[PDB]
């Protein structure tokens, strides 16, 4: 009987039944789902990692062991929370990049809550990698804080006030705990806003062509093709949680807590390496921080710089080249975030912080506009 | 000061993708830790009824840890005497507020206990060439008082005095305690430590992976079997 | 949201199509997809591969500078 | 030579890792490190009064020693 | 693939280090009072004795079966008649029954409210078991254990 | 002689009652014995268990 009538079902078949979807949409399509996966995923590991970590300077670290060594399977479940952490970034950045190759951006309100959900995610997972009060953890947490620090005037009592005293410590490990699992609930609202404003259009896909006439079911397809896909993201994070648990994860957060001795070179996790990058490139403190947030509040830029005709880029050789170039960029920023401030690297460094922002504010934009005249338009 | 060199290459048979611990070099390696390291490596998170899975018997586990002295808790008086050793808490100990062992050893800091993956790149290799590879300090450097030098360490220099070929032994077997064997048992042992789980999450692994290639070439030729009908449709345009 | 019935204007076209059980869900798999995929590589190669090496021999200089530079130097001091 | 102290150069003690070291400390690439050290020991002796160190020099040597220490050793470890 | 990690999930809540404690605790009874209560953990459990007072065997010396929901007499529950040995924590919900203040013997869940008695099974309320007191081996008359 | 699928059509995938059913009797089994048939292949690879190492003590 009818899922289109009851005031319940009729949102799901509105969501992933009905919803008249592109027949051509790619691969790249199917991490939304896999960013929903991995939502998921976090919240029910996390949820049961929260029913035996204590939130207190003393056995933070502690019960996370007694997790790994003593609570039936929570190796297993704690290894899966960290790498569905991973694997969620993999998926945000998989899926921001889609939109920005493909011109998906220009839904608005969608793409500007995306960003939404990657700032809230990224805040989570700061949180997050706090928790255990490892070396790591406790540096990272000092370095990150202290950003807050740069801004002008109120910079001081704002750090002072995120730590509840007067450098990281006690309080603020409890409140982390708590910021970190009400996030994800926040996230989760979010989304499903995110969703709503995408069904108001529907998707967009590889062509950047409206698909009307060429619709079909999300209904067999696309559920089937996400079925797939789910399974091939759980593959990659079981690898990693049962062949490589420690490969990302940095060894010094094997060892408690000194906030006396920071470790020689402490090193982001992975996925802000790029970021830490073109924090570190300029040699001032309040540039530094204004360079790393416009680094990340960039794409809400992007939209305004789209000066092309046609929508993806797709049937255009000029953006691709440059595209990937960022790409090519990133890892590089990558790389050299994860390396000493010295000689080589700082140069390097500095290039490739230019070249972000050179190609996305200026060097975009005007291969547009040589593809527009190029084909006369 | 600022130079350094990294870890050989581990040949250890708990190194590939499935592969088990040698439980019989764990036991060896806890005799390591009970005679040798004890004395000044605290290891913490280790308890006596860990072993009963892995190294030793039921019974076994009991005896090993009847061999030592706690400080069981209060009765009627409000006390605190000893008693013959539980089954339920390692811990033997070797320093209270940790300072103590810095007193003892001077400076230094005897650290962590159930070790590599620890602070360690290069985990088990790095402390099996540390212990096993201490040699000659060369020449234009000395050593702010007779520390000790290590090749490997941060800094080539600090800490530790090379205990390795005092050919403690009660191996039963009828194993040779040579340097390096009693460092790839030590290193063993302590590889478990830190990773206690190592063996089945392989186990699971193996499962993972025969599962997925079940899995994936099925659920894969599900998808294809629906999306067919678009796969071969075929089109006509038909205009007046 | 939008519904079928209600997307856009169509007028001449006749789409043709089996049943799922009256196909193969693999048919040419290699016999033509492999030429497939060698086609769709060349068509980007250009595009997408110039910029990894160009970050691949940055990469490899970058940090052979490095090491060559920091540690291995302490080249002459003499007297 | 002789057996009985065979048995008492197993309780003089015996080689695991000295007679691989020995024979790896002997090797091309390694007596090649060893001769630049030889070579660096030297001038240190040289003006044993002001002057700089030889770590770096030894490090090469070991690299190259423990490595092919690693692919052989173990087999007879036990 | 499901049910494995559901039961390793599901396994998780499942108790963790926990096999417990030794106790046994070392016992001198013809050292308390002629029949005071004494109660400690075997396993963080409250285990409750008293002596057994001349006066007080016969109380459970004239027991009733033919009416019980549980079967049992003290003499015939217990190794030795003036000498039992109770745990402490009530089949009904949990509730650790007190020190003789009730009826019958003495014991008496309140929490809300049940009546044992010196040999602890249970006579009057919402209780459904006997409660239970491993064994009850001494070792001499002097001295006591517990299993 | 029909052949085995249509067999197998006809007897249980017809009805959604009986091929569910068959594949909950399938599951108990598979993972019976995939999970015996992949222990052992854990085992025979490895070696220096538990279990081998164990047969030195049934003493005490
Ligand atoms: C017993 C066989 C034993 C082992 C194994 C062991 C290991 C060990 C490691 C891996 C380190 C880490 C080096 C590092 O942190 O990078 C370390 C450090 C110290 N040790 Fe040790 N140790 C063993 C035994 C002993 C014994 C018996 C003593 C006391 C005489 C001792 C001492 C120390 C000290 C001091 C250090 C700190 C080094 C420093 O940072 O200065 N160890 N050990
Ligand atoms: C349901 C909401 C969540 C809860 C209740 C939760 C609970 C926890 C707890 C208790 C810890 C500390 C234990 C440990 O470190 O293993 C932790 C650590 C962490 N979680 Fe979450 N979490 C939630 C959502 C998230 C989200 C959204 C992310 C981001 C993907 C995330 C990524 C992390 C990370 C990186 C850590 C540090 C992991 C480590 O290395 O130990 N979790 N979480
Ligand atoms: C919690 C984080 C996110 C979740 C849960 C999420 C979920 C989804 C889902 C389910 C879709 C549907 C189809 C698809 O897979 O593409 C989608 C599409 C989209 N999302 Fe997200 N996404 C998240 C982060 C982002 C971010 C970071 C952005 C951009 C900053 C973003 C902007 C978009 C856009 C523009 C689309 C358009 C679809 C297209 O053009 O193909 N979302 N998302
Ligand atoms: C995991 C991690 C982290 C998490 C989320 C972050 O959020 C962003 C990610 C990308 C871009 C901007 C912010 C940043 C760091 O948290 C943390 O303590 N660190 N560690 C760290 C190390 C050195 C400097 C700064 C931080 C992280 O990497
Ligand atoms: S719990 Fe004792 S009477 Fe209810």
């Amino acid at each position: 009987n009818i899922r289109k009538s009851h005031p319940l079902m009729k949102i799901v078949n509105n969501a992933f039944i009905d919803l008249p979807a592109p027949s051509n949409i790619s691969s790249w399509w199917n991490f939304g789902s896999l960013l929903g996966i991995c939502l998921i995923l976090q919240i029910l590991t996390g949820l049961f990692l929260a029913m035996h970590y204590t939130s207190d300077t003393t056995t933070a670290f502690s019960s996370v062991t007694h997790i790994c060594r003593d609570v039936n399977y929570g190796w297993i479940i704690r290894y899966m929370h960290a790498n569905g952490a991973s694997m969620f970034f993999i998926c945000l950045y998989m899926h921001v990049g889609r939109g920005l190759y493909y011109g998906s951006y220009t839904f608005l309100e969608t793409w500007n809550i995306g960003v939404i959900l990657l700032l809230t995610v990224m805040a989570t997972a700061f949180m997050g990698y706090v928790l255990p009060w490892g070396q790591m953890s406790f540096w990272g947490a000092t370095v990150i804080t202290n950003l807050l620090s740069a801004i002008p005037y109120i910079g001081t009592n704002l750090v002072e006030w995120i730590w509840g005293g007067f450098s990281v410590d006690k309080a603020t490990l409890t409140r982390f705990f708590a910021f970190h699992f009400i996030l994800p609930f926040i996230i989760m609202a979010i989304a499903m806003v995110h969703l709503l404003f995408l069904h108001e259009t529907g998707s967009n896909n590889p062509t950047g062509i409206s698909s009307d006439v060429d619709k079909i079911p999300f209904h067999p397809y696309y559920t089937i093709k996400d079925i797939l896909g789910a399974l091939l993201l759980i593959l990659a994070l079981m690898l990693l949680v049962l062949f490589a648990p420690d490969l990302l994860g940095d060894p010094d957060n094997y060892t408690p807590a000194n906030p006396l001795n920071t470790p020689p070179h402490i090193k982001p996790e992975w996925y802000f390496l790029f970021a830490y990058a073109i924090l570190r490139s300029i040699p001032n403190k309040l540039g530094g921080v204004l360079a790393l947030a416009f680094s990340i509040l960039i794409l809400a830029l992007i939209p305004l710089l789209h000066t092309s005709k046609q929508r993806s880029m797709m049937f255009r050789p000029l953006s691709q080249c440059l595209f990937w170039a960022l790409v090519a960029d990133l890892l590089t920023l990558t790389w050299i975030g994860g390396q000493p401030v010295e000689h080589p690297y700082i140069t390097i460094g500095q290039l490739a912080s230019v070249l972000y922002f050179l190609l996305i504010l200026v060097l975009m934009p005007t291969a547009g506009t040589i593809e527009n005249k190029l084909l006369k338009w | 000061s600022d130079l350094e060199l990294h870890p050989p290459s581990y040949p250890w048979s708990h190194r590939g993708l499935l592969s088990s611990l040698d439980h019989t070099s764990i036991r060896r390696g806890f005799q390591v830790y009970k005679q040798v390291c004890s004395s000044c490596h605290s290891m913490d998170y280790v308890a006596y009824r860990h072993l009963v899975g892995v190294c030793y018997t039921e019974d076994e586990a009991k005896a090993l840890a009847e061999e030592v002295e706690v400080q069981d808790g209060p009765n009627e008086d409000g006390e605190m005497f000893m008693r013959p050793g539980k089954l339920s808490d390692y811990f033997p100990k070797p320093y209270p507020n940790p300072e103590a062992a810095r007193a003892a050893n001077n400076g230094a800091l005897p650290p962590d206990l159930s070790y590599i993956v620890r602070a360690r790149h290069g985990g088990e290799d790095y402390v099996f060439s540390l212990l096993t590879g201490y040699c000659e300090p060369p020449t234009g450097v000395s050593l702010r008082e007779g520390l000790y030098f290590n090749p490997y360490f941060p800094g080539q220099a600090i800490g530790m005095a090379p205990p390795i070929y005092n050919e403690v032994l009660e191996f039963d077997d009828g194993t040779p305690a040579t340097m390096s064997q009693v460092a790839k048992d030590v290193c063993t042992f302590l590889r478990w430590a830190a990773e206690p789980e190592h063996d089945h999450r392989k186990r699971m692994g193996l499962k993972m992976l025969l599962m997925m290639g079940l899995l994936l070439p099925l659920v894969y030729a599900m998808k294809r079997h629906k999306w067919s009908v678009l796969k071969s449709r075929k089109l006509a345009y038909r205009p007046p | 949201g939008r519904q079928f019935g209600h997307l856009t204007r169509v007028r001449h076209v006749i789409t043709y199509s089996l049943s799922p059980f009256e196909q193969r869900a693999f048919p040419h798999y290699f016999s033509k997809g492999i030429p497939n995929v060698l086609r769709r590589t060349r068509a980007c190669i250009l595009r997408v591969a110039p910029p990894f090496v160009a970050f691949y021999l940055v990469y490899t200089w970058g940090t052979q500078e490095f090491e060559k530079s920091k540690r291995k130097n302490p080249a002459a001091y003499e007297n | 030579g002789d057996p009985k102290e065979e048995e008492e150069e197993e309780e003089e003690l015996v080689d695991p890792l000295t007679t691989v070291r020995e024979q790896c400390e002997q090797l091309e690439k390694c007596v090649k490190a060893r001769e630049r050290l030889e070579l660096c020991d030297e001038r240190v002796s040289s003006r044993s009064q002001t002057e700089e160190d030889c770590t770096e020099e030894l490090l090469d040597f070991l690299h190259a020693r423990d490595h092919c220490v690693a692919h052989k050793l173990f087999n007879s470890l036990k | 693939a499901a049910k494995n990690v559901v039961s390793q999930f599901v396994s998780s809540m499942s108790a963790s280090a926990d096999v417990l404690a030794m106790s046994k605790i070392e016992i001198k009874l013809s050292d308390i009072p002629e029949g005071k209560n004494m109660a400690f953990k075997w396993r963080g459990k409250p285990l409750f004795v008293r002596h057994r007072t001349k006066k007080e065997i016969d109380q459970e010396a004239a027991v009733e079966v033919s009416q019980l929901r549980d079967p049992q007499h003290d003499l015939e529950r217990v190794k030795k008649p003036e000498w039992v040995i109770l745990i402490g924590v009530c089949t009904h919900l949990g509730c650790v029954p007190i020190a003789n203040a009730g009826d019958f013997g003495g014991y008496y869940c309140p929490c809300h409210g049940s009546h044992y008695d010196a040999s602890g099974r249970i006579r009057k309320g919402p209780a459904p078991l006997n409660l239970e007191v491993p064994s009850y081996e001494f070792t001499s008359d002097d001295m006591v254990i517990v299993g | 002689a029909p052949t085995l699928t249509a067999r197998l059509y006809s007897l249980l995938f017809r009805r959604t009652s009986t091929f569910a059913l068959t594949i909950v009797v399938g599951a108990l089994f598979f993972e019976r014995a995939f999970d015996q048939g992949a222990d052992a292949i854990y085992e025979h690879i490895n070696e220096g268990k538990l279990w081998k190492h164990i047969k030195h003590k049934y003493e005490n």
